[PDB]
C-alpha cells in the first residue's frame, strides 16, 4: 500500500508525466521481454544456430 | 396499522447509516479503510504499457512493409 | 500563465519522447 | 438549457453526433459478452482493409505474375509474411466472429420485430462478405483458387433462359483466364467499401431501435451509456480476439488453409479434391446434396430466402430462448446440424456422405419451417397455465 | 387441439419449467410482451391502470438488474412469486378484437408501424 | 482572523484544493427526476484533468 | 401532430434523413448556377469512380505490361477507348469544375464565418484531388508519366533532416520502378473513397450552416425547398456539362494532354519538356519561379497555409463582392494572375518567364495579404458615409 | 484618415455604394449578418421590434429582386436611404460591454459554437 501510494505521488500528478512514464515503461518492458525470450530460445535450441556448424567456412 | 407505507417511501423518510449493498460478486471493504486507488492505476499502467507497445509494433510493421525490399537491396551494387 | 508554460513544456517533452520511442534514432544521435 | 456559451466539447456540433451515437447511446445494462462479436466484426473488417491495401501495394494481377508476386510478398518484403498471414487468417477470423454474431441473433431472436431491417441488412452484408472472400481467394492463382473459381462460376450456368451467356460474360472469354483474374482483382478491391457502407447502415438501423438483451424484454427502464461501461467490455473482447488471432498467425498460419493452393494453377490438370474454404463448406454441402444442379442453385437461393423470411413470421410474443425450452432445444439442434453439414462439405461425394448431407439439408430447412408453428401454438400459453 | 397441463404430462413439464424460469427471475409471463413488438401490446398497456403498469415496469427493472448482476431472486421471494397470474391478455384480446372489427368493415388503422 | 484570511493566496488555494479535491471520492445524494443526472463514475472521473 | 398512422413515405424513418437533407433542405431563393457547379463536381467524382473501376478491370500494374495494357483497353476491349477517354478527360473536367467552385467561393467570400469549417474541408478535398490525379497520371507509364513522377517525388528531398529518407522510402528502391508503380496503383485505387468521405463531411458542414447567396446577406426570410426548384437548375447545369464533356471526349480527346505520354517510359533519355498536367501548372509555376528548391517546397506549403488562413480574418463584415468594388477588382486581378501563372508553368525557364513568374507568384500572395486591410477599412466605412 | 469630403476616391466609392445599395433597396447595416459576428446578433436582439422587422422586410425584398433578376423601380430607388443606419450605436455599445467584461475577469456572455 505505502509503496503504491508513494510511486503514485511520484508519477501520477500530471498527465504529461504519466504519458512519459507509460512510454518509457513500454520501451523498457519490450526490451526486457526481448532479452528474456532470447535467453529462453538459446537455452532451448543449443547447437543448431548458424554460427555453430563445424564447417561454416570451408566450402572454398 | 392501515397505511403499510411503501418500501421506497419508508427508505426515503428514514435515512440510516447502516447502508447495505449487494456484495454478491464484489465484496465490500470494512467501513474504516483507505481506498486502494493507486493499485488500480498501476494495473492500468501495465496494461497501457502493453497497448502502446502493440500500437508501435503495428505502425512500424505496416510502414516498413511499404519500405524497400531485399530484392532491390541486393540488386543495388 | 507560468503554469501554462510549464504544462506546455512538459507536454512537449512527452511528445518528443513518444516520437523518439516511435522512430528509434539511437543510431542517428551522434551529439 | 440555452446554449449561450460552450460547456463541453463533446456536445459541440463537431463532436455532437459521435458524442450521441458512441459515448452517450443508452444500452441495456445486462448485455453479455455475446454483443462484443458485433463490436468485433468491424475490427476484423478494418484489419482486412488495411492489410489488403498494403498487400495490393505488392500484388500483380497478371496471370504469369500473381503467384510469384505473392511469394515476393512472402520472402523479399520486410514484414510481408506478417501482412499475408494477417490477411488470410483475418478473413477466417472475420467469418468466425460473423458466424458467432449470427448465431447469437438466432438464439435471442434478435431478428424479431422491430429489427427486421437490421436482420435484412445483415443478410445483405453476409452476401457481400461471401462474394468478397471468394473473389479474393481466386487472387493468389493457385490450383485450388483456379479450380474453385472454375467450378463455382461455371455452376452459374444453371439459369434456364440465359445461363451460358452470363457465364461467358462473367469469364470474359471461354474459360477462367487472365481477364477473369484481373476482373476479380478489381472487384475484390472495390467490394469491401460497399461492405463498410452496409455495416454503417446496419448500425444506423440498430441504433434506431436499440439493442436487445438476454431476457428479451422491454429494457428502457434500466439502461446505461455505452462509454465507458461497454467500452471496457468490448476491450476485453478485443484483447481475447487478439490473442486468438496471434495464435492463428504465428503458430498455425496454414492450418485453416488447403495445401493444394501452393501449386501454380494448371488448367490442364485437376486436383483430386476441389473444395472451397472452410467457411463456404455448409453452402457447398447443401448445393452438392441436392442433385440436379439447377435444383442445387435453387436450394442455395432458398437458403437466403429463408434467412430473409425469418423476421416476418407469426406472433411469437416471447422472443428470448431463455424462456423457450422447445425453441432452445431446436436452436441447439440447428447449430449441431450446421456444424455437421460444414463437416460434410469437405468430405467426398461418395456414400454415405450423400445421404448424411441430404438429411442435414432437410433438417436445416425444417428449422425454418417449424418456428412459425412453434409461435402459433405458443400464442395460447397463458390461457392454459393460468392459476385462476 | 387444446393441450393443458391437466390432460398432458408433456404440457405439465413445460409449464413447470416455465414457472421455474420466471420465478428465478421473478417476472410474470405477461411481462415478456414487448410494446415495441406488436403495437397492440402498446395500446393494451396504454389502456391499463397506472398501478398495474408501474408494477410491470418495476418487475422488469428488477429482472434486468438481476440479469446484469448474474444472480437470481432469493429463495424467499422466489417462493413468493406468482407467474401466470395474468393482467394483460384480456385487454390485448379486446384491442385485437376491436382492430379486427374496424379492419373488417371499412376503417383505417388507428395506429401503424413505421418503416422500419 | 483577518490575517489568517488574507494570508491565503492563489498558491495556498491550489495546494489546499489538491489536498482536498484532486482525485478524491465524492458522495452524491440526489432525489427527484434525476434520470438524467450522471452516475458516480462520471463525477469521479471529473475530479481531475488530463490536459495538465 | 402525433404520428399514429404513417402519412408519407418520405417522412418515414427509412427516408427521413434523405427527405430532410435532399428534398426539404431550405435554400436561398436567389442562387445562381455556381452552386450547380458544386453539384457538378460531385457528379464528376462519381463518373471518375465508375470509369476507373471498369478501367482497373483491364489494367496491369506491372512496369512491363502497363502501357501495352492501356493500348489493349483502347484497341481490343469492346468500347474501351470510350472508358479511357472518359477517365482522362473526366479528370480534366473534374478539375475545371472544382476551380470554378473555388473561384465562386472566393468571389462571394463564402469562406467567411460561419463557413470556416466548410472552406477548410474544401482545402483538404483539393489536396486529396491533387494527390489522386498525380498518382493516377503515373499509372499509364509513359515518358511524361515516369519523368513527372521522378521530378515531383524527388522534390520531396527539400525537407531539412529527413528529406532523403522520405524520398527513398516513397520510391521503394532508389528509383521510380515497378515497386513505385504497384504502390501508386494501390494508392490511386484507395484515395477516391477517402475523397468521397471528405465530400460527405464538406456537405454536412455546409448543411449545418445553411448556404450563402449572391447578396451575402442573411437569407432566412425567403427560402425555398431544394426539390424541385434547385434540382431542375442543377439538371440544366448537368446537361450543359454533358454536352461540353461530350465535345471533349469524341472530337478533341488528346488536346488536354501531351504527346510525350504515348512513348513507352525510357529512363535513359529525357524528354526536352517535362511539365505536369495542365491543372497542376499554376502550382508548378509558383514552385519553379521561386528558386532554391527548399524555398519552392516552403512556398507551396505557404500557398496552402494562405488558403487555410482565408476564413479566419478579423472584421470582414460585408461579404458579397456586389457591394465591394475594391475587392471585386482585386478578385478579378487575382483571377487574371492565376491564369497567367498557369500559362507560365508550361514555358521553359529561359527569360523573361522567370521574371514573369516571380512577379505573378508575388501578386498571388499579395492578394492573400491585402484582404484584411480592406476588411478593416470597410469596418471603418459606416461612420463616414452617413447622409445627414 | 481623410475619407469624407476631402478625398475624390472616397467620394467615388461612396457614390458607387449608394448606387448599388439603393438599386437593391437595401441599407448598409442590413449587410451585417447575425451569424457572422454574434455581436450583431445581440445588437439585433436589443433593437426595437419595428426596426428589426423593417430590416427583415428590406432583406426579403432584396432577395426577391435578386431572384427575379431585376432592380427596384426608379421611384423607389429615388426614395432610398442607403446610409440611414440603425445598428452602429448598439453594436458599438455591445462591443464596449464585451471589452470591459474581458478586461476584468469575466466569462463571455456567448461564444461561437465549434462547427
Ligand atoms: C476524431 C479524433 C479526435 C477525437 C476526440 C474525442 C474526445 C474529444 C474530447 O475533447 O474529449 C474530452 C472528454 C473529456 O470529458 P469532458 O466532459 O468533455 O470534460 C472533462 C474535463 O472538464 C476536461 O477534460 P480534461 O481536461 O481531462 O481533458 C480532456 C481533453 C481536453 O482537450 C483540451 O483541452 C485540448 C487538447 C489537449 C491539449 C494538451 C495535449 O484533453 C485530453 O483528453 C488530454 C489528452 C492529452 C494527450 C494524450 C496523448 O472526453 C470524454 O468525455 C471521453 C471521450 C471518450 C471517447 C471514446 C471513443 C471510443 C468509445 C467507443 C468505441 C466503440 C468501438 C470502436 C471500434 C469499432 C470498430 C472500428
Ligand atoms: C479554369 C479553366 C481552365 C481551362 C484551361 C484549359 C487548358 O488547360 O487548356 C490548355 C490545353 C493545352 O493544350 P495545347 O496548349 O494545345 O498543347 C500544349 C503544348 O505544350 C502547347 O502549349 P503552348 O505553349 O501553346 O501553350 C500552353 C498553354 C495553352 O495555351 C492556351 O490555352 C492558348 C489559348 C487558348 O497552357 C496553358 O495555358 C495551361 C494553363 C491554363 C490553365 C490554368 C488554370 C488555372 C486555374 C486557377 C489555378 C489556381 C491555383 C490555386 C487554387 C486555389 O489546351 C489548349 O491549349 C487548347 C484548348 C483550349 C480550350 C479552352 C476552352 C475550354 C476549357
Ligand atoms: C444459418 C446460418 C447461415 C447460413 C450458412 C451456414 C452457416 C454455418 C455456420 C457454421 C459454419 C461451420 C463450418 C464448419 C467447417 C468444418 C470444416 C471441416 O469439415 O473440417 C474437417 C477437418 C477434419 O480433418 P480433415 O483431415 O481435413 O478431414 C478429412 C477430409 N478428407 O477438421 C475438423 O473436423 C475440425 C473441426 C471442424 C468443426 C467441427 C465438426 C464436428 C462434426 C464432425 C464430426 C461428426
Ligand atoms: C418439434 C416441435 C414439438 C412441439 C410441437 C408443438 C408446438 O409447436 O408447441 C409450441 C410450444 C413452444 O413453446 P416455447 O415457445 O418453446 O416456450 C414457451 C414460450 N413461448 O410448445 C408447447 O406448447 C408444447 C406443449 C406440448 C408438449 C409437446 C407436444
Ligand atoms: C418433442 C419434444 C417435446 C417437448 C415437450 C415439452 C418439454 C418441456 C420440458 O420441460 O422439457 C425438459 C427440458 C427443458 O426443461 P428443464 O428441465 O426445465 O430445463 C432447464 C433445467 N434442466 O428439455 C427440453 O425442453 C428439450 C426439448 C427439445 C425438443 C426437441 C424437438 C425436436
Ligand atoms: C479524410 C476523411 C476520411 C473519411 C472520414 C469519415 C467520413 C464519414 C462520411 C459520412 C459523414 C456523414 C456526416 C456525419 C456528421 C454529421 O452529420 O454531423 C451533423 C452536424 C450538423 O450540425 P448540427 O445541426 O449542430 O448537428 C449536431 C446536433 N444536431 O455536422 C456538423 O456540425 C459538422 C460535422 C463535421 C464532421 C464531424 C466528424
Ligand atoms: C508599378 C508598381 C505599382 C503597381 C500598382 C500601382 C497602382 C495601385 C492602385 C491604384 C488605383 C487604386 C484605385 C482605388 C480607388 C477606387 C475607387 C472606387 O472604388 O471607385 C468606384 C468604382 C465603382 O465602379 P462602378 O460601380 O462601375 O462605377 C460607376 C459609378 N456610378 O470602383 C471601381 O471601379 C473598382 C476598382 C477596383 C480596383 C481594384 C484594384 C486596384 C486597387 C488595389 C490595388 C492593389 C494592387 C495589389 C494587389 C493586386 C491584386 C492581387
Ligand atoms: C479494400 C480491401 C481489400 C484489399 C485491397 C484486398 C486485397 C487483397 C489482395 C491484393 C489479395 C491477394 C494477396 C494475397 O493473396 O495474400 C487478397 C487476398 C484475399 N483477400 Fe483481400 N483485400 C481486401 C479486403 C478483403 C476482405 C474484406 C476480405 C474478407 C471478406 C478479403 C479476403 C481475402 C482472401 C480470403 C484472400 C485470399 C488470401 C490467400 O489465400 O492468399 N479481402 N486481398
Ligand atoms: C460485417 C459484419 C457485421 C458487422 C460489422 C455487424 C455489426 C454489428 C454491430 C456493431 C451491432 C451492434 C452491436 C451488437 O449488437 O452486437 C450489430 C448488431 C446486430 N447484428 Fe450485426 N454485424 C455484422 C453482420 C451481421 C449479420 C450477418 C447479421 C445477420 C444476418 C447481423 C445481425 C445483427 C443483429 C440481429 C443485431 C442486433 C443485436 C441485438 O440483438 O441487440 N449482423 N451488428
Ligand atoms: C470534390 C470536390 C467538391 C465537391 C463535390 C464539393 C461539393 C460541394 C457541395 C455539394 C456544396 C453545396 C452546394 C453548393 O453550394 O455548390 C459545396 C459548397 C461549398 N464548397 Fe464545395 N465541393 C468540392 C470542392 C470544394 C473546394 C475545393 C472548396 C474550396 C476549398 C469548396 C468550398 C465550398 C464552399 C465555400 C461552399 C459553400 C457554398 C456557398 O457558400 O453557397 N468546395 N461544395
Ligand atoms: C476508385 C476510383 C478510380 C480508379 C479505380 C481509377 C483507376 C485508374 C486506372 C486503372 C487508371 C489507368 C488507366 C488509364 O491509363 O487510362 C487511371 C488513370 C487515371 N486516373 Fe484514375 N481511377 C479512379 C479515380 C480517379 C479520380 C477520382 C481521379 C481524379 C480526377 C483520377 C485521375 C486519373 C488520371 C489523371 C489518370 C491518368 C489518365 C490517363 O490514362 O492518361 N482517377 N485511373
Amino acid at each position: 500500500g505505502g509503496i503504491f501510494e508513494s510511486l503514485y505521488k511520484v508519477v501520477m500528478r500530471r498527465n504529461s508525466v504519466y504519458v512519459t512514464f507509460v512510454i518509457a515503461g513500454a520501451f523498457l518492458g519490450e526490451r526486457a521481454v526481448d532479452y528474456g525470450i532470447h535467453k529462453l530460445w538459446e537455452a532451448n535450441n543449443v547447437g543448431k544456430r548458424y554460427e555453430d556448424i563445424p564447417v561454416l567456412g570451408q566450402k572454398l | 396499522l392501515i397505511p403499510e407505507i411503501p418500501a421506497t417511501v419508508a427508505a426515503v423518510k428514514n435515512p440510516s447509516s447502516k447502508i447495505i449493498y449487494d456484495e454478491h460478486n464484489h465484496e465490500r471493504f470494512p467501513p474504516g479503510d483507505p481506498s486502494k486507488r493507486a493499485f488500480a492505476y498501476f494495473v492500468l499502467t501495465g496494461g497501457r504499457f502493453v497497448y502502446a507497445s502493440l500500437i508501435r509494433l503495428l505502425v512500424l510493421k505496416f510502414v516498413l512493409s511499404m519500405s524497400a525490399s531485399k530484392d532491390v537491396l541486393a540488386l543495388a551494387s | 500563465q507560468p503554469a501554462d508554460v510549464k504544462a506546455a513544456a512538459m507536454w512537449g517533452v512527452a511528445a518528443a519522447t513518444g516520437g523518439l520511442y516511435l522512430v528509434q534514432v539511437s543510431i542517428l544521435v551522434l551529439p | 438549457t440555452i446554449r449561450n456559451q460552450r460547456f463541453s466539447l463533446l456536445k459541440e456540433p463537431i463532436s455532437s453526433t459521435l458524442n450521441q451515437h458512441l459515448i452517450d447511446y443508452p444500452t441495456p445494462s445486462n448485455l453479455s459478452y455475446w454483443w462484443g462479436f458485433g463490436s468485433l466484426a468491424g475490427i476484423c473488417l478494418v484489419i482486412q482493409i488495411v492489410t489488403g491495401v498494403f498487400l495490393a501495394m505488392h500484388y500483380t494481377p497478371h496471370v504469369d505474375l500473381a503467384f510469384n508476386s505473392v511469394e515476393h510478398v512472402m520472402r523479399d518484403v520486410e514484414g510481408g509474411w506478417l501482412l499475408r498471414y494477417m490477411h488470410a487468417n483475418g478473413a477466417s477470423m472475420f467469418f468466425i466472429v460473423v458466424y458467432l454474431h449470427i448465431f447469437r441473433g438466432l438464439y435471442y431472436a434478435s431478428y424479431s420485430s422491430p429489427r427486421e431491417f437490421v436482420w435484412c441488412l445483415g443478410v445483405v452484408i453476409f452476401l457481400l462478405m461471401i462474394v468478397t472472400a471468394f473473389t479474393g481467394y481466386v487472387l493468389p492463382w493457385g490450383q485450388m483458387s483456379f479450380w474453385g473459381a472454375t467450378v463455382i462460376t461455371s455452376l452459374a450456368s444453371a439459369i434456364p433462359v440465359v445461363g451460358d451467356t452470363i457465364v461467358t460474360w462473367l469469364w470474359g472469354g471461354f474459360s477462367v483466364d487472365n481477364a477473369t483474374l484481373n476482373r476479380f482483382f478489381s472487384l475484390h478491391y472495390l467490394l469491401p467499401f460497399l461492405l463498410v457502407g452496409a455495416s454503417l447502415l446496419h448500425l444506423a438501423a440498430l441504433h434506431q431501435y436499440g439493442s436487445n438483451n438476454p431476457l428479451g424484454v422491454h429494457s428502457e427502464m434500466d439502461q446505461i451509456s455505452f462509454y465507458p461501461y461497454f467500452y471496457v467490455k468490448d476491450l476485453v473482447g478485443w484483447v481475447a480476439f487478439a490473442i486468438f488471432f496471434s495464435i492463428w498467425i504465428f503458430y498455425a498460419p496454414n492450418v485453416l488453409g488447403h495445401p493444394d493452393n501452393y501449386i501454380p494453377a494448371n488448367p490442364m490438370s485437376t486436383p483430386p479434391h476441389i473444395v472451397p474454404e472452410w467457411y463456404f463448406l455448409p453452402i457447398y454441402a447443401i448445393l452438392r446434396s441436392i442433385p440436379d444442379k439447377s435444383g442445387g442453385v435453387a436450394a442455395i437461393a432458398l437458403v437466403f430466402i429463408c434467412l430473409l423470411a425469418l423476421p416476418f413470421f407469426k406472433s411469437m410474443y416471447v422472443r428470448s430462448s431463455s424462456f423457450r425450452p422447445i425453441y432452445q432445444g431446436i436452436f441447439w439442434l440447428l447449430l449441431a446440424d450446421c456444424l455437421l453439414l460444414g463437416w460434410i462439405g469437405c468430405q467426398p461425394v461418395e456414400a454415405p456422405f450423400v445421404t448424411i448431407g441430404q438429411i442435414s439439408s432437410f433438417v436445416f430447412f425444417l428449422f425454418f419451417a417449424i418456428t412459425p408453428i412453434l409461435g402459433r401454438v405458443g400464442r395460447g400459453i397463458p390461457n392454459s397455465y393460468t392459476t385462476d | 387441439s387444446f393441450l393443458d397441463p391437466k390432460k398432458n404430462w408433456l404440457a405439465a413439464q413445460h409449464m413447470k419449467s416455465l414457472v421455474k424460469r420466471l420465478s428465478k427471475y421473478g417476472l410474470r409471463y405477461d411481462d415478456l410482451y414487448d410494446p415495441y413488438y406488436d403495437l397492440d401490446v402498446k395500446e393494451a398497456l396504454n389502456r391499463l391502470p397506472k398501478e398495474v403498469v408501474d408494477a410491470r415496469h418495476a418487475r422488469l427493472k428488477r429482472a434486468i438488474d438481476l440479469s446484469m448482476k448474474h444472480e437470481y431472486l432469493p429463495e424467499d421471494l422466489q417462493a413468493m412469486q406468482t407467474p401466470f397470474r395474468g393482467y394483460l391478455q384480456d385487454m390485448l384480446a379486446l384491442v385485437k378484437r376491436e382492430r379486427a372489427e374496424r379492419e373488417a368493415l371499412g376503417g383505417l388503422p388507428l395506429y401503424q408501424r413505421s418503416i422500419p | 482572523l483577518f490575517a489568517r484570511i488574507d494570508a491565503v493566496d492563489a498558491s495556498t488555494i491550489k495546494r489546499v484544493a489538491n489536498r482536498f479535491i484532486y482525485d478524491k471520492d465524492v458522495a452524491i445524494a440526489a432525489m427527484g427526476p434525476i434520470q438524467r443526472l450522471p452516475d458516480y463514475n462520471w463525477f469521479r472521473r471529473r475530479t481531475y484533468w488530463n490536459r495538465y
